């Protein structure tokens, strides 16, 4: 009936074969199915799968917490790192270069000379710990301090254990390996590494631009800023909203709630033509769908989120239910996610919403402490989002799958409303309303951000033109329009039994039992 | 941190000194706030320090669920719709006893359901058969 293992004892089938050790024997674990999870399953550190509802819920599934890791915004450091140095007060971490250097270089300050404490700057016990590396000043006096790859063990201040560097947030822009040089960074291909830890764009690609909404008009500038061009100018009191592009074609969209209109021009300011203007009022946002030719549009007088094909023809809904006050959206067709954003739902709750490329399988991706989430925008390269909050004013990153939640900025003087974001390659482009500028950032942790334009009005969407932004990648639905009988709107690479695309048809129809033919709608 | 003067000068060399305006509540590491938004049922600061501890109050014109989670308007006590969580404002409604109508109501002879009493002796049979307009009825000179 059951199975019974080599050691003599019965254990159920379904848990027989799930990673589970069952009987010493380990009789059920010596086979291995345990097949790649699909688009709607988290994947343990083991090889369990498990469903994106229970990533990030507070029960420890996966058994080793891989589904657990950091659910919170970074509230505090676990040891510190090596070679830096933690302030008592709200866990910042600072290194030695900094710690006694004469200058209060954390909020509290504590890494000084106090007339409270009677704490000095200087030499001391290290004579008797004999560290492993190197002694120096602390206001307690002389401390352990620790080379890369080198963190003192357990309660154990004078030995330094090696440490896996490749975890600190930061340490490489695109990927990191541990094997040689306690560390070593890597690049994606296209890019092209510089000194030791960047990897910038190589100029075998034509250039890098910025394009944002200066609250008016439709902007274009270098990386640097040192020439703007107005891309195309508004009329009728228009007012430029959410802006993308597609760099195959050369194309750039903006959206226009004062005028109800979405328009689209090539990146010479040639060819301005109406997409949609019918039964669109206030478009937030937009994104494009680089591979498939799709437009995804958000629409915020019928909370709603549709697709429709670059020229416009081909109209269908996605996302209706429980959208309430959706502002955000970014996609990534290569695998083949949308992320979408949502300040308030009909429900009280507002969230950070994920779902398929053909909203399915919605998840709430960030549920905790985000207050008015705002536009979101991919790190196609290390499989990041990150989303930009008007509420608790914060710019923060999450993973595909919602774990390892790190905030890279907060504050009401660092940004004090946000509204839009792009990522490049190292910098975040984020909107301002309130300092009212378009303003340049480190993605991985900024102390001040710099300004990168300032407006006179309220700036909106930013993106960044480059190729890099739109990597490669198959198209399900080239083959033959994919079989769909109107339209074919792309999904997960796992969806559809591997397919990667689901039917839909435009409105006016329903889809029969075949799921590819539709028919007039009764 | 709300651009409210539409060109940021309200936003302008704004610090974290920490030391707002003694009007204001300071989140702790967030921003300042007006008293408005303290105590308000939405947690306006990062940690929702302007929130928690505080307790609910009422007006002569309010109503208090039972669990305290919310003050909701007096109108909608007794109105047949949950509003409260707990159900608290439509739970002790009064009751028209059984079979009967209320001291507001006429009720019809001819099939026990009720009508109110400015509908009686009103020159229209609102009743099935005709008993709110009885021969008792004052004639209307
Ligand atoms: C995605 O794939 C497309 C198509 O393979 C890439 O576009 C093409 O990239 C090649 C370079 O690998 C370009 O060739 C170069 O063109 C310039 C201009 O004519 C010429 O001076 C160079 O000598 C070279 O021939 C090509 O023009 C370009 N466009 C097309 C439509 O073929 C694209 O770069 C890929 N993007 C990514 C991010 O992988
Ligand atoms: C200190 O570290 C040693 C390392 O072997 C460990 O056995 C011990 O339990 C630790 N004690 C505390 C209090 O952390
Ligand atoms: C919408 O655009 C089409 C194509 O340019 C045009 O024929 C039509 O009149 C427009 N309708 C409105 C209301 O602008
Ligand atoms: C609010 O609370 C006080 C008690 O602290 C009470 O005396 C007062 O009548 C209440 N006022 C309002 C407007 O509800
Ligand atoms: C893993 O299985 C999933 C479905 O659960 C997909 O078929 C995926 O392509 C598989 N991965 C590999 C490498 O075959
Ligand atoms: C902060 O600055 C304000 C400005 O009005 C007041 O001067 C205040 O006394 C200062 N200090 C503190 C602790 O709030
Ligand atoms: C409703 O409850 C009240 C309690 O005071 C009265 O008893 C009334 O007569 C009840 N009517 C019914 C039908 O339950
Ligand atoms: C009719 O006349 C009587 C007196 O006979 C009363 O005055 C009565 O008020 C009159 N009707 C109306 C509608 O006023
Ligand atoms: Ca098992
Ligand atoms: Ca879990
Ligand atoms: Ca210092
Ligand atoms: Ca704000
Ligand atoms: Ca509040
Ligand atoms: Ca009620
Ligand atoms: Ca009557």
């Amino acid at each position: 009936k059951e199975f019974e293992c080599g050691s003599g004892e019965c254990i159920l089938r379904a848990y027989v074969c799930d990673h589970d050790n069952d009987c010493e024997d380990n009789s059920d674990e010596r086979n291995c199915n345990y097949d790649t999870c699909g688009g709607h399953q988290f994947t343990c550190s083991n090889g369990q799968c498990i469903n994106q509802n229970w990533v990030c819920d507070g029960d420890d599934d996966c058994q080793d917490s891989g589904d657990e890791d950091g659910c919170e915004s970074n509230q505090s450091h676990h040891r510190c790192y090596p070679r830096e140095w933690a302030c008592p007060g709200s866990g910042r971490c600072i290194s030695i270069d900094k710690v006694c250097d004469g200058v209060p270089d954390c909020p509290e300050g504590d890494d000084e000379n106090n007339v409270t404490s009677g704490r000095t700057c200087g030499m001391g016990v290290c004579s008797v710990l004999n560290c492993e590396y190197q002694c120096h000043q602390t206001p307690f006096g002389g401390e352990c301090f620790c080379p890369p790859g080198h963190i003192i063990n357990s309660n154990d201040s004078r030995t330094c254990i090696d440490f896996d560097d490749c975890q600190i947030w930061g340490i490489c822009d695109q990927k990191c390996e541990n094997r040689q040089g306690r560390h070593q960074c890597l690049c994606e291909e296209g890019y092209i590494l510089e000194r030791g830890q960047h990897c910038k764009s190589s100029d075998s690609f034509s250039a890098a631009s910025v394009i944002f909404s200066n609250g008016r008009d439709l902007l274009v500038g270098d990386l640097h800023g040192r020439n703007f061009r107005i891309l195309a100018e508004s009329k009728n009191r228009g007012m430029v909203m959410g802006v993308d592009f597609h760099y195959q074609k050369h194309r750039v969209f903006w959206t226009d709630p004062m005028q109800e209109k979405v328009f689209s021009t090539d990146i010479n300011g040639l060819n301005t033509q109406e997409i949609l203007n019918v039964s669109v009022d206030t478009p937030e946002n937009l994104a494009v769908d680089w591979i498939n030719n799709k437009l995804y549009l958000v629409e915020t007088k019928v909370n709603r989120i549709d697709v429709v094909n670059l020229e416009g023809n081909q109209r269908v809904t996605l996302i209706t239910e429980n959208l309430g006050h959706p502002r955000g959206i970014a996609l990534d067709p290569t695998v083949g996610y949308l992320f979408f954003s949502d300040w308030g739902s009909l429900s009280g709750q507002p969230k950070v919403e994920r779902a398929f490329m053909d909203g399915s399988n919605r998840k709430d991706l960030v549920t905790t402490k985000v207050g008015w989430p705002a536009g979101i925008t991919l790190d196609l390269v290390s499989k990041r989002v990150y989303w930009v909050d008007s509420r608790y004013d914060y710019i923060e990153t999450v993973t595909y799958d919602g774990i390892q939640r790190k905030t890279v900025a907060r504050g009401g003087s660092l940004v004090p409303h946000p509204f839009g974001i792009s990522l490049f390659e190292e910098h975040v482009f984020f909107t301002d309303w309130t300092k009212m500028a378009v303003m340049k950032a480190s993605k991985f942790t900024e102390t001040n951000p710099q300004v990168y334009h300032q407006s006179s009005l309220r700036p909106h969407g930013v993106t960044v033109y480059h190729a890099l932004r739109q990597p490669n990648a198959t198209n399900p639905c080239g083959s033959n329009n994919g079989g769909c009988a109107q339209v074919c709107v792309l999904s997960h690479r796992t969806d559809n039994g591997g397919l990667g695309y689901r039917c839909k048809c435009e409105f006016g129809f329903e889809l029969d039992d075949d799921e590819h033919r539709c028919v007039a709608v009764k | 941190t709300d651009n409210d003067c539409s060109d940021g000068s309200d936003e302008k060399n704004c610090q974290a000194s920490g030391t707002c305006q003694p009007t204001q509540f300071r989140c702790p590491d967030h921003r300042c706030i007006s008293p408005l938004y303290v105590c308000d049922g939405d947690k306006d600061c990062a940690d929702g320090s302007d929130e928690a501890g505080c307790v609910l109050n009422c007006t002569s014109a309010q109503f208090k669920c039972a669990d305290g989670s919310s003050c909701i308007n007096s109108r909608y006590r007794c109105d047949g719709v949950y509003d409260c969580r707990d159900n608290s404002d439509e739970a002790g409604c009064p009751t028209r006893p059984p079979g009967m109508c209320h001291l507001d109501e006429f009720q019809c002879q001819g099939d026990g359901t009720c009508i109110p009493n400015t509908w009686e002796c009103d020159g229209h049979p609102d009743c099935i058969h005709g008993s709110d307009e009885h021969t008792g009825c004052v004639p209307k000179t």
